[PDB]
Parts: C-alpha cells; structure tokens; sequence
C-alpha cells in the first residue's frame, strides 16, 4: 500500500509540477495579437 | 489485530507526508521539473525579441 | 436595550441599516436624472 | 473612500440596532445577533459561563464607528466631486500609473505593514488589555489571559 | 442634567442632517465650493464641538 | 625626539632600523624584524589596525578594571564583577541592571541588544570609513572637527606628542588586555583577585610555582 | 572636504529647503482647503517654522512679528527643558530609583521644612545635595538675574568655551539676539546654511510640541491629580479602563442589562 501512495504522490508532483512550470514560461506572450 | 493498515487518517501530517520516501518522491520530481524549466527560459524570453528589462510582460 | 437616557432616540436607531440600498438606489436614481448620457 | 465609509456605516448602524434590541432573558444565538458575539469572544461584556452581564461597551463602538463612518463619508465625498481628477501632477507622492511595477509594489509593501499592525493589534488585547473568552479555561469558560502563545513551527506549519 | 445631554444630543442630530443634505449640494454647484466655504467650515466645527459635548455629557447621565 | 633619525629605539644603544623606517610616524622605535611593513601600502594599513586595536584595548582596560574594583570596595553590587562572567548576568532571573539599581538599563533580551548592536555599530563604523554625519573629508585616523571638541591638538609639535603618548598608552593596554585574557584564562579569578593575591603573599602566589609544576601530567 | 554629510551613506543628504521656505511652503491647511492668497502678506516664508498660521490678525507688521518671534523662541525653549525635566525624574522614581518629590508639582514642597533634594547624575552616583531653600533660592535668583541682565544687554564678560576658546568682551558684538552661535554652538553644528535651516525649523516645532505637552502637563495636574508619568503609565496598562471620560464618572456605574 506504501508502494501505491509512493507512485500516485509521484505522478501527482510530477503533472503539478509541469502545470506550474508550464504557467511560469511566458505565458501572456503565446496570443495572435499584434 | 487481525491485519494491518497504514492507519494515516484523520491525523493531521503535513501534506499526507507519513514517510521520507513520499518526501523524496516530491523533492526529486519537482527538482528535475524545475531544473529543465530554468535552462531554456533565456531562450523563451528571446522568442519575444525583446529584453527582460523592467518595462518586460503584458501591459496595459 | 439602550440606556435610559437613549431611549427616546430608539426610533432613529431602527430604520439607520436600510442607509446603504439606499444609496445604491440614489446612485440608480441620478443615473436616471443625468438621462443615463 | 467613499465605499469604506459605506463599510464602518453598516458596521456602526447595525451594532447599534442589535444591541436596542436585545433583551437578557435570552442567550445570543436565540436572538437572531451576528455582530455582536464578534464582541463577545473578545471579552467585552461578558463574565463566566457565557452569560451577558453588560451592554456599555457594544454601545460604545457602534457609537464610534458611526461617527468615523461620517468622516469617512465627508472624505470620500470630497475626494470624488471636487478634488483633483488626476494626482499624478501635483501629488507625486500619491500618484501611480497601472504599469508602474515599482510604485504597485511599494503600496502593496505599506497596506502589507498596516494589515501586520492590526493583526499585532489582535495579539496585544488577549495578552495585556484584558484577554479574550476562552471556552476552554478551567472551571467553565471565561474571559482568560493568553500568556503562552505556541510559536513552534511545526505546529504553525501543521 | 438629562435634559442639557438629551437637547445636546437632538441637536447633534439635526445638525448632522443639515451637514448630510447640504454638504452635496454646495459641493456639487458650479463655483459654490469656491465661495460657500465659511459656512461649511463652520458646520463642520459646530457637529465636532457637539459630539465632543455629548460625549463628556455622556459621562454623568450613564 | 620621537622623529627623525634620532629618536629612541626599541633596543636602546644597539640601534639598527630598518630602511622603510625613516621615523615620519608616532611609535616608531624601529621595531620590524619580520619584514611585514616592507610594502608602504601594508605598513598604511598596519597603522591604521594598530591604532583602532590600541584605542579599543584602551577602553577594554578601563571598562574590564572598573566594576570589579567597584564591586570590591563595597561601593556597588552587580551580578557578575568579573570582566569575564558579565555578559552571562543577561541569563539571571532579574536581568542585567547598570550598577545594580533596577531602574537604570533592567536589560532583558538579548536579540535585541545584538540588532541594535549591529544596526548602530554597523552604522558608525560606515561613517568612519566613508565619512558621514560629523565629516566627508577628514582624516582617516586623526580626523578631529567634532570628535576634538575642546581643542588640544592645535599647534603641530603638540599634536605630534599627544600622538606619541596616546600610541603608547594604547599600547601598553593591548599588552594589559592580552595579560588579562591569558591569566583570567589560567587561574578563572578576576585581575584585581589576582593582584590582591600576589601582594598578600608574593613569594608563594605567582604563576611559576603555583601552576607551572602542574603543567605537564598534572591538573591545574 | 565637508563639516555635515549624510547618515545613510554616499550622497544621502537631500536637503530641501522648499518645503519649508519660499511660496512653496507647506501650510497649515491642505490645498484643497486654503487657497495661497489668504495667507497674512507679513508671513512671507522668511522664518523658520513659518506655516502661515494667523487667523486672529496678530501680525501688524515686520516689528510686532520680530517681538513674537523672540518671545516664541524663548517659551520654546523653557518648553523643552521643563518638559524633559518634569518628566523624566518621576519614571526614574517609579521605577525603582530614590528620588524625593519625584511629581513635578511637589518638588518645591518638597524642600519647605528641613528637606532636601537628592539629585541623580544617571547613571554613576546618587547625590545628596544639602543646600537649604534659602541657599537654593538665592543662588537660583542670582544666577538667572544675571543671565538675563546679560541677555538683554546684548553684552557679557569674558570666559572661555570650546570650540571659539577664550574670549574678551567684544565677542559679543554682532551676535543674534536669538541666534547668537559662537560661545553657544561647541560642537559647530550651525557652518552649513542649508542644515542651520533645516535645524531652526527642528528646533521651533520641536518647540511648540513642548508647549503644547506641557499644558497638557498642568492640566491634568489640576483635573487628575497625579503626576504624568502616572497618567501614561495607567493608560497604556488600561486604555479603556482609564481615561478622561472614566475618571469624569464620580461614580461607578450600573450595568447596563
Ligand atoms: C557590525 C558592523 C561592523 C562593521 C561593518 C565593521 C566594519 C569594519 N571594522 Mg569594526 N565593524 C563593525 C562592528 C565592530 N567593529 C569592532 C571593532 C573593530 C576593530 C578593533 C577593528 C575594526 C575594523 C573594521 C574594518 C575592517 C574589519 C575586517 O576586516 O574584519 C575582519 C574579520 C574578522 C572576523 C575578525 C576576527 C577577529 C580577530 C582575528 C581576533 C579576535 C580575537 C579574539 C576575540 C580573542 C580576544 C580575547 C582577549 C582579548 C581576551 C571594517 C570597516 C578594523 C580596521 O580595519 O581598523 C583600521 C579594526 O582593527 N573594527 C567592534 C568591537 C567588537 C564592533 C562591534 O561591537
Ligand atoms: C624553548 C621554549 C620553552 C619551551 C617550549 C618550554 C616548554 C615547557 N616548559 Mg619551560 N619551556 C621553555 C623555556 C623555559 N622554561 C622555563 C621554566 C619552566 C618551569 C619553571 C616550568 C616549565 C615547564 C614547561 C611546560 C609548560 C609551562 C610553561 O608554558 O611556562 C614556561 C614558559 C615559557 C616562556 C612546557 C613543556 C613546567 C613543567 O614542565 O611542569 C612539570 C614548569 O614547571 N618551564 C624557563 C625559565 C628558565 C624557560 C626560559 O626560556
Ligand atoms: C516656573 C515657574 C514655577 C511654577 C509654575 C511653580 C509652580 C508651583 N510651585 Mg514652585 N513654581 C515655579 C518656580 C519656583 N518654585 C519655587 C519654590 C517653591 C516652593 C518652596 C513651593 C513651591 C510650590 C509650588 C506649587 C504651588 C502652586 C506650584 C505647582 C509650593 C507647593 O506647596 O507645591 C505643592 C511650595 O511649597 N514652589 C522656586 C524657588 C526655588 C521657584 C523659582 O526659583
Ligand atoms: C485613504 C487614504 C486617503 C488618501 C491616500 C488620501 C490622499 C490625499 N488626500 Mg484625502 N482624505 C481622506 C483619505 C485619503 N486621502 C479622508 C478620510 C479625508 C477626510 C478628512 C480626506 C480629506 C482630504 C482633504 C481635506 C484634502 C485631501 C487631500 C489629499 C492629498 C494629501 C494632501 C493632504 O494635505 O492631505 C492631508 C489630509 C488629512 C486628512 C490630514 C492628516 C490626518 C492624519 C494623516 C490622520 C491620522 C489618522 C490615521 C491614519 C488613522 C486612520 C484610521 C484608519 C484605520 C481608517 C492626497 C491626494 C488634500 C489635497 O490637497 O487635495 C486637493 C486636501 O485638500 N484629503
Ligand atoms: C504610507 C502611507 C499610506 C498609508 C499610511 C496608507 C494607509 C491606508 N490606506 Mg492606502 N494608499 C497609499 C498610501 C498609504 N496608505 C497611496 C499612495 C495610495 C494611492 C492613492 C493608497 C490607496 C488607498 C486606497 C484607494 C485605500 C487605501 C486605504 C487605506 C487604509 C486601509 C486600512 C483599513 O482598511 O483598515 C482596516 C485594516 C486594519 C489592519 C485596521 C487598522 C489597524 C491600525 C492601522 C494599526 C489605511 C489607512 C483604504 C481605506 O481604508 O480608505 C479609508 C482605501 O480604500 N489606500
Ligand atoms: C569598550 C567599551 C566598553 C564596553 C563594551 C563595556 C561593556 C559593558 N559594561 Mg563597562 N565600562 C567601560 C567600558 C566598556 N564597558 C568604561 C570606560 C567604564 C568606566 C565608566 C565602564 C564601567 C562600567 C560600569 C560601572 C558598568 C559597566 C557595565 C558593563 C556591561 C553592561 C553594559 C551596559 O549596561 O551599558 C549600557 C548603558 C550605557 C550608559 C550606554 C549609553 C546610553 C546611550 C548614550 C543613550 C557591559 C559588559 C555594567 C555591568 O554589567 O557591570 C558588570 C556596569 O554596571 N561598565
Ligand atoms: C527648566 C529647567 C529645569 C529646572 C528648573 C529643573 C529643576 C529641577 N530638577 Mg530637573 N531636569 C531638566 C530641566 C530642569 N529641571 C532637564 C533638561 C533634565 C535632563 C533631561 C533634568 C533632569 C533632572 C534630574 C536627573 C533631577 C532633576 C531634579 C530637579 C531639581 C534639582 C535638584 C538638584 O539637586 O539639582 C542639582 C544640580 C546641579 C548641581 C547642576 C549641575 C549642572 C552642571 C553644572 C551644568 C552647567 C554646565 C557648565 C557649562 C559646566 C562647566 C564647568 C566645568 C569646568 C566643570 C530641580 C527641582 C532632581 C530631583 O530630584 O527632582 C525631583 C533630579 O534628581 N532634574
Ligand atoms: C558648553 C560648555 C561650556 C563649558 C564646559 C565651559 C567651561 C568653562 N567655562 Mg565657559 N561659557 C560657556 C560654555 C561653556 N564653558 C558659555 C555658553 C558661556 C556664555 C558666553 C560661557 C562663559 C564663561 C565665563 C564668563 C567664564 C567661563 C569660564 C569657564 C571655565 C571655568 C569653570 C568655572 O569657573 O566654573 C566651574 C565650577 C570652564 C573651562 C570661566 C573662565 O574662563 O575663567 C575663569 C569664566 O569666567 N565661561
Ligand atoms: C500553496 C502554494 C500553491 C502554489 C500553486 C499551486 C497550484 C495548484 C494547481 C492545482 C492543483 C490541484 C490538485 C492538487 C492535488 C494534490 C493535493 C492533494 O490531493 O492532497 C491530498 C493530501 C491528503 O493527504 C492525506 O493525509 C492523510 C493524513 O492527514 C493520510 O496520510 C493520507 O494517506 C494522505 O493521502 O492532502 C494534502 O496534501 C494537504 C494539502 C494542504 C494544502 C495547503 C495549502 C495552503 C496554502 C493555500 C491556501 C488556500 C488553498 C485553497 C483553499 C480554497 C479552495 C476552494
Ligand atoms: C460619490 C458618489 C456616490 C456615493 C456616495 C457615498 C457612498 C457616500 C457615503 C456617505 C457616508 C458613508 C456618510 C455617512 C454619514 C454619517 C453620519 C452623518 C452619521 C451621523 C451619526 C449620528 C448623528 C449619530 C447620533 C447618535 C449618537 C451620537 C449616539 C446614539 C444615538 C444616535 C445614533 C442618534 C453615489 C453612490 C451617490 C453615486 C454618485 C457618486
Ligand atoms: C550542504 C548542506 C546544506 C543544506 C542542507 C540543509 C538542510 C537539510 C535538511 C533536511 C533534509 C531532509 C528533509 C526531511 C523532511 C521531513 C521528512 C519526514 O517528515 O519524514
């Protein structure tokens, strides 16, 4: 069962991770506007 | 008993943390995470051709 | 309860609560006045 | 200024018609009273057991939130109708542009210091103006002094 | 002593009214804030002197 | 005397100076057999530190010999004399009291005096080394202005003595504050415990027979 | 070379003057609420402290405003001294130390019989001074007499101070009537025009502060009873506990429901 929590606590930091990281890189600068 | 159990609820740990390994699980992702995002923001900064001055973002 | 010597000035004290729907209907009201230009 | 005004208004008038129409037959929570238990748990008014034992005090501070509500208002009043329309001229100090990171930050910086004064505020009144109610205190509930606070990290971070 | 403290206090209130229904509409009149100012000045200073009455009467009528 | 090339040395008849020590500053015995000040930037420098170091160990002195003599004579009563043991007296349930009357200093934090500590001492030490309130200007080591209120050093040759003494009552405080530490460290007693010890019974209270026998596989 | 410099480092003085002098001045009114035109045409922006604050027309002329000025200056500063000395014997005797007639307007009692006045030089000895109020009256009278003899003569005899040194009788030529430096100013502090501006505006409202507390001071003398020392100390222990409206209450009050 500690095996189970180690791997959802991974994946869970790792796609969090990638969502802040994501919203950290410029963001308000990938827009059609000229 | 008859079995056993992780008995963690109703506790109150600090992020669910009852383990160093959980602990570890978190620093090490979140650090490879983060050290692959910091080497390319130079180059994602530049896609703006503009520098990272203190007039730099989206203004209005 | 006030105290006894408020107590002819209890009247006043129960409508004061309505003062701030009234003014958002004053602000309606002025609105309305101006021609809503 | 004009809307804070509004606030401390609400605040006074509404303490002020609670507290005419309380009676002490009755606890609190049977009255239909959300400002004035806000008064209770700071220890104003109140003696062991829970039981309302004076009014003054919620008089008092409806009575002075009322009258800097009037202030409030007449400055809000002021600043909106015939006050300068634009302060970046003349009140540099004061003056600020939307995309001026720096002159943000130092507002933001001096609201931050005010806001950690009123909450050092909250902490002086349960340790040296009297304390708070405490319903877990010995022998029933009563209004208690605070004099070990728990600083400990892992408790704050807990 | 109750009687000075309750004239003080309907006093206090009809001045607050007038202040309430007059400070607008001087503020709000084209060259009337420039020229009515000693009026409302002295409004002002009258509603402080009698909330600051009021509140010391307060003292020996409670 | 005191400068040029007969002023006294620090060997007396023997003189042999050095060739960088021409006797152009106070305290200049010609006393370099290390070769330490052959660079002039270093001997500036050298100058500037055996200054500082020779007014701080001035006021250590005073302030290390003053509230045990007082203490001793009955005069007043602190909670630890001894030069060594007075920064523990922050630790006692009644705090640190100047002279012993509560309503003097009655100290109680000691992350407090740190901060104000570092925040001042930070501070006064920047307008030194820079220049600040009390001048821009001035000299380095003798700036004068307002730290000379009452003016003594006015006529050059009395500033040049005055310098003189003061180097070398700085001096012999540095060899006092050294004394100090190394011989409180030795017999854990205050200066004046250990003065009065020796003038009761010279012969028997030194350090040679007291401790030294017990220097070598033995305790103290 | 420089005699002033910044506290906070390199290029950190920043003295400016208009704002105190000049018609930029602030007043005592925001502007908003007092137009610059009806200021008194006399207050000019000349002297320090210069607020343009004169409702009651009391300024006639440059003569009358001078007298003012000196009178100002002089309650000022006897405002600054009995302040700091009403105030600061009675903490140092509540808080533990040995000082007899503590309250300011107890020390004369204090000596009427046969008493005497310790005097503590904070923070080395105790004293125990043992002149009799007819020695302590006489001395005070001659002395003052005689400094203000010397004041409003405009001349003095000769002494020695630091900074000028030893001087004859004819320093006292061409010295201020307010500010006559020299003798007075040790430490040198009055050499650069923007700083002794800047100092005089300090000194005057630090000035006016210092009336302003000790009327504070004597009347609540009269109403409380106590010294001021005590009336802080009480209030900050009890804010709301203790005040003027709750001394006002002769009586204890019933409770209310
Ligand atoms: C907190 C801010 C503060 C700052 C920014 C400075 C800044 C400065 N100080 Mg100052 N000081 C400050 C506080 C204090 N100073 C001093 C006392 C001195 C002296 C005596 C001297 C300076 C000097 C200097 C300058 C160079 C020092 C350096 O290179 O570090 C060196 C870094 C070290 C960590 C020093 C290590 C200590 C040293 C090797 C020996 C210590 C011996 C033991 C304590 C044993 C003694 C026990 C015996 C006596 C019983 C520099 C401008 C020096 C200068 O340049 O003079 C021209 C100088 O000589 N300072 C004291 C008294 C304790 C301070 C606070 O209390
Ligand atoms: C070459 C330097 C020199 C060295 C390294 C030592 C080393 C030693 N000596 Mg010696 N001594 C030295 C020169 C001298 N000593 C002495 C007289 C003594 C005595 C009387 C004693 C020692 C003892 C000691 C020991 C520690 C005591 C001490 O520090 O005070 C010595 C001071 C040094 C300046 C230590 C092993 C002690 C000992 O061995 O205890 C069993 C002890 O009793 N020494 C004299 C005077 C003639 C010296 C003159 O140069
Ligand atoms: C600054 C002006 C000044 C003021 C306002 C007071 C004020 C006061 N004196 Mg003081 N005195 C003043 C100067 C002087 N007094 C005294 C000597 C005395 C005595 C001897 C006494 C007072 C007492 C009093 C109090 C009686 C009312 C009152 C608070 C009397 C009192 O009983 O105080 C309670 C009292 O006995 N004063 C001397 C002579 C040294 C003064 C000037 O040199
Ligand atoms: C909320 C913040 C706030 C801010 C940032 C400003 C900002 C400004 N005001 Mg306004 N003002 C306010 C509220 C505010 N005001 C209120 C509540 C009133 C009613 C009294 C006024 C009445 C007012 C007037 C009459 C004038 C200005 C003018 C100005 C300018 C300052 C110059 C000056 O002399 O004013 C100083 C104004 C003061 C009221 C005097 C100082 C009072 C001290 C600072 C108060 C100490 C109280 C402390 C902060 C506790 C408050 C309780 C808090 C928890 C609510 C500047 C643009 C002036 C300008 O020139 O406009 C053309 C001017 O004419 N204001
Ligand atoms: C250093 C000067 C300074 C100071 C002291 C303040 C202080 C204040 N400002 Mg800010 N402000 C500043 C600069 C400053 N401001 C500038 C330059 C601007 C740009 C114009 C603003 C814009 C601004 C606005 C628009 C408003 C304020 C408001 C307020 C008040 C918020 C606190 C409150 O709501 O009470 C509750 C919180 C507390 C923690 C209790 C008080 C505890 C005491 C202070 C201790 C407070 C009095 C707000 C307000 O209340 O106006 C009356 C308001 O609406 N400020
Ligand atoms: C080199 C600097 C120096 C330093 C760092 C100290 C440091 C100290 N002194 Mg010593 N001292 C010195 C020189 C010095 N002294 C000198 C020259 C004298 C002779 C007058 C004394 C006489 C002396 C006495 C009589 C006492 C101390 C005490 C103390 C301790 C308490 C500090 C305090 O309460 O004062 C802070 C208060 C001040 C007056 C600072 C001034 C306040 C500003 C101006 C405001 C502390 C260990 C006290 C003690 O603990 O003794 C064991 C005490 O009773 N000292
Ligand atoms: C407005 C003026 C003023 C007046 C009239 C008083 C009056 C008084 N004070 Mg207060 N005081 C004042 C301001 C004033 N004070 C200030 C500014 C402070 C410092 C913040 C104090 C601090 C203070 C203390 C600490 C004490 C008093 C006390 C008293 C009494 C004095 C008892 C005594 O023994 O003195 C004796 C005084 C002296 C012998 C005078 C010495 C002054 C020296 C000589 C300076 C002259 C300078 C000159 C250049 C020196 C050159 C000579 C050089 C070669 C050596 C008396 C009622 C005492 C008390 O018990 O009252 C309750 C006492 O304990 N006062
Ligand atoms: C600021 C501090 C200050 C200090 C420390 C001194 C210190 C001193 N003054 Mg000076 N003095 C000063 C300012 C100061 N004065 C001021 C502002 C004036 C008014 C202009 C004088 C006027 C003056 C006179 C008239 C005399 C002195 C004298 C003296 C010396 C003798 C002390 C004395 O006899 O009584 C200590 C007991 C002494 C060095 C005396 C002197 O020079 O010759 C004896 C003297 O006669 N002084
Ligand atoms: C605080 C920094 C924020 C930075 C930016 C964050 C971006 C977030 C992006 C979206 C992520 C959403 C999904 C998150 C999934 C992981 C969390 C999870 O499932 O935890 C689930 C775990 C449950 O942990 C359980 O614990 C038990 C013992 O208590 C047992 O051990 C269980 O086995 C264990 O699973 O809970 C936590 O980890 C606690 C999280 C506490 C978070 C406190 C945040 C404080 C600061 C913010 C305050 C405001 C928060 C919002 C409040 C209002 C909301 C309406
Ligand atoms: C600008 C504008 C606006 C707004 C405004 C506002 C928001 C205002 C406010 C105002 C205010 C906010 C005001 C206030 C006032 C107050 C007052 C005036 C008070 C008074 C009081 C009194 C008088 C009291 C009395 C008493 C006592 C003392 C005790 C007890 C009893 C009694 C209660 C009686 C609008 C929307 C219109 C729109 C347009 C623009
Ligand atoms: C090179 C040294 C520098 C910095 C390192 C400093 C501190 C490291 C401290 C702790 C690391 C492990 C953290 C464990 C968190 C708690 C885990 C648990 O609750 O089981």
């Amino acid at each position: 069962m500690l095996t189970l929590k180690i791997f959802v606590y991974t994946v869970v930091t790792f796609f969090v991770s990638l969502f802040i990281f994501g919203f950290l890189s410029n963001d308000p600068g990938r827009n059609p506007g000229q | 008993l008859v079995d056993d159990r992780l008995a963690g609820e109703g506790t109150g740990k600090i992020l669910g943390i009852n383990d160093p390994s959980l602990f570890w699980a978190i620093t090490i992702v979140f650090t490879i995470v983060w050290g692959v995002f910091y080497v390319s923001t130079r180059e994602i900064d530049a896609a703006s051709d503009r520098e990272n001055d203190d007039d730099f973002g989206l203004t209005l | 309860k006030l105290p006894e010597a408020y107590a002819p000035f209890d009247p006043i004290v129960d409508v004061l609560p309505v003062i701030p729907v009234l003014f958002l209907l004053l602000a309606l009201v002025w609105q309305a006045s101006v021609s809503f230009r | 200024v004009a809307h804070a005004g509004l606030i401390v208004f609400w605040a006074g008038a509404m303490n002020l018609f609670e507290v005419a129409h309380f009676v002490p037959e009755k606890p609190m929570y049977e009255q239909g009273l959300i400002l004035l238990p806000h008064l209770a748990t700071l220890g104003y008014g109140v003696g062991p057991g829970g039981e309302v034992i004076d009014t003054y005090p919620y008089f008092v501070s409806g009575v002075l939130h009322l009258i800097s509500s009037a202030v409030l208002g007449f400055g809000g009043v002021y600043h909106s109708l015939v006050g300068p329309e634009t302060l970046e001229e003349s009140f540099p100090f004061f003056g600020y542009v939307w995309k001026d990171k720096n002159k943000m930050t130092t507002i933001l910086g001096i609201h931050l210091i005010v806001l950690g004064l009123g909450a050092w505020l909250l902490v002086w009144k349960a340790m040296y103006f009297g304390g708070i109610y405490d319903t877990w205190a010995p022998g029933g509930g009563d209004v208690r002094i605070i004099t070990n606070p728990t600083v400990s990290p892992g408790v704050i971070f807990g | 002593m109750l009687l000075i403290f309750q004239l003080a206090l309907f006093a206090f209130i009809v001045v607050s009214f007038l202040l309430v229904v007059g400070v607008p509409v001087v503020l709000a009149t084209p060259e009337g804030w420039a020229e009515n100012k000693g009026t409302v000045f002295s409004g002002i200073g009258i509603w402080f002197l009698l909330v600051f009455l009021v509140g010391i009467l307060n003292s020996f009528v409670v | 005397e005191w400068y040029g090339p007969n002023r006294p040395q620090f060997l007396g008849p023997f003189s042999n100076p050095p060739s960088y020590l021409k006797g152009e500053f106070p305290g200049d015995y010609g006393w370099d057999t290390a070769g330490l000040s052959a660079d002039p930037e270093t001997f500036a420098r050298y100058r500037e530190l055996e200054v500082i170091h020779a007014r701080w160990a001035m006021l250590g002195a005073l302030g290390c010999v003053t509230p045990e003599l007082l203490q001793r004579n009955g005069v007043a009563n602190f909670g630890e004399a001894v030069w060594f043991k007075a920064g523990a007296q922050i630790f006692q349930e009644g705090g640190l009291d100047y002279l012993g009357n509560p309503s003097l200093i009655h100290a109680q934090s000691i992350v407090a005096i740190l901060l104000t500590q570092l925040v001042l001492m930070g501070l006064i030490e920047g307008y030194r080394v820079n220049g600040g309130p009390a001048g821009e200007g001035l000299d380095a080591l003798y700036p004068g202005e307002a730290f000379d209120p009452l003016g003594l050093a006015d006529d050059p040759d009395t500033f040049a003595e005055l310098k003189v003494k003061e180097l070398k009552n700085g001096r012999l405080a540095m060899v006092s504050m050294l004394g100090f530490g190394v011989q409180g460290l030795i017999t854990r007693k205050g200066p004046i415990e250990n003065l009065a010890d020796h003038l009761a019974a010279p012969d028997a209270t030194n350090f040679w027979v007291d401790y030294a026998p017990k220097s070598a596989g033995i305790g103290y | 070379v420089s005699r002033s410099g910044g506290w906070l480092g390199s290029d950190s003085q920043n003295i400016n003057l208009d704002k105190w002098y000049g018609p930029d001045r602030v007043l005592y009114l925001p502007g908003g609420l007092l137009a610059r035109d009806e200021i008194n045409p006399v207050l000019n922006g000349t002297l320090p402290g210069d607020y343009g604050y004169d409702p009651l027309g009391l300024a006639k002329d440059a003569e009358t405003l001078a007298k003012y000025r000196a009178n100002e200056l002089l309650h000022a500063r006897w405002a600054m001294l009995a302040a700091a000395g009403a105030i600061i014997p009675e903490g140092l005797a509540a808080n533990g130390a040995d000082v007899k007639g503590a309250t300011w307007f107890e020390t004369g009692a204090a000596m009427l019989n046969g008493g005497t006045l310790n005097w503590f030089a904070v923070p080395f000895v105790n004293f125990n001074n043992p002149l009799p109020l007819f020695a302590v009256v006489a001395i005070n009278v001659a002395l003052m007499a005689a400094a203000e003899n010397y004041r409003r003569t405009e001349d003095g005899p000769a002494g020695y101070a630091p900074g000028v040194g030893k001087f004859d009788e004819s320093v006292y030529s061409n010295m201020d009537n307010l500010y006559p430096g020299g003798p007075f100013d040790p430490l040198g502090l009055a050499d650069d025009p923007e700083v002794l501006a800047e100092l005089k505006v300090k000194e005057i409202k630090n000035g006016r502060l210092a009336m302003v507390s000790f009327l504070g001071f004597a009347v609540q003398a009269a109403v409380t009873g106590e010294g001021p020392y005590a009336n802080w100390s009480k209030h900050v222990a009890d804010p709301f506990g203790y005040n003027l409206l709750t001394i006002l209450s002769s009586e204890d009050r019933a409770a209310v429901l």
